[PDB]
């Protein structure tokens, strides 16, 4: 929201399900397996260094 | 509502401070939570957040 105007607030979380639905996935699918999705991305940052 | 889980459709769940509503991401158009702007999935003991509140039925409300 912030590169198309004013910056909106908005929850991480609830900012990913958004991003899971440009991808043809429904947001359910985030909400429920949101401790992993977590732990996959730190894992995944972690392995850049 | 009754112990599952509605996501919305197409937009977002706000609150005005005391109703809860739901809204298009883009511009506020506050409506009236009912089961044809909300899908279920699944019980409420999984997701991290969930607020407990009234999902109108169309159909219960008339038959
Ligand atoms: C989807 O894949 C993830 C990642 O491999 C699976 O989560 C792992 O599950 C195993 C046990 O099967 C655990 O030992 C790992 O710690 C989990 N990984 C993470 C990052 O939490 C997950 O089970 C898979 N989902 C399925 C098969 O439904
Ligand atoms: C949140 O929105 C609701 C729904 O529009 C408001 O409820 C109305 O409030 C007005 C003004 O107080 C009353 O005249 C109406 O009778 C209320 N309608 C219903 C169905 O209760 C509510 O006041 C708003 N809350 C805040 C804090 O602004
Ligand atoms: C309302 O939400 C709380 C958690 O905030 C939950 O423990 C409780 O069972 C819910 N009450 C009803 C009537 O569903």
């Amino acid at each position: 929201t912030f590169g198309a105007g004013p910056a909106l607030q908005i929850p991480f979380p609830m900012q990913m399900a958004y991003r899971f639905n440009g991808i043809g996935v429904t947001q359910n699918v985030l909400y429920e397996n949101q401790k992993l999705i977590a732990n996959q991305f730190n894992s995944a940052i972690g392995k850049i260094q | 509502h009754d112990g599952k889980a509605h996501f919305p459709r197409e937009g977002v769940f706000v609150s005005n401070g005391t109703h809860w509503f739901v809204t298009q991401r883009n511009f506020y158009e506050p409506q009236i939570i009912t089961t044809d702007n909300t899908f279920v999935s699944g019980n409420c003991d999984v997701v991290i957040g969930i607020v407990n509140n009234t999902v109108y039925d169309p159909l219960q409300l008339e038959l």
